[PDB]
């Protein structure tokens, strides 16, 4: 959209953290 | 609560990559079309 | 309930992205292959 | 397989509005 | 303990795809450029 | 990584068939 290959990156790596914690919490 | 949190951040992660695929379709089909009209 | 239908559809939302992948890799293999060869 | 990208957009939608209202509700 | 399951091996799956998409764009990027500086 | 096409489709295939096992049963 106004999304860049920068963004998509800091994004992905944003909700896999959120994944790992919730996964091992 | 967990799982539920979980699914719902895995959907955003879905939704990049479903983004970035159809990026690179549209690229990929430009120099697809840029080499058969060259 | 819902968290299973919502992992059920998720992997196949997952099988789509896999086979856009892999048309993706084999067009700009292909591609590869023709600039080489040019 | 008889795949195209028409119909794969079609699916991906389809499939994300399902999730959408699994997780609302 | 079965959906927990499903989405730690979703999320792989989800990796990899990351992985391959991240791959395509930077070999997509290098022919384009490739073009260009032809 | 050390990451091939071929180990990514013998990985994908490995995570698709336990994610079918695990939500069958």
């Amino acid at each position: 959209n106004n999304m860049t290959w920068m963004e998509w990156d800091r994004e992905i790596n944003n909700y896999t953290s959120l994944i790992h914690s919730l996964i091992e919490e | 609560n967990n799982l539920l949190r979980a699914i719902e951040a895995q959907q955003h992660l879905l939704q990049l990559t479903v983004w970035g695929i159809k990026q690179l379709q549209a690229r990929i089909l430009a120099v697809e079309r840029y080499l058969k009209d060259q």
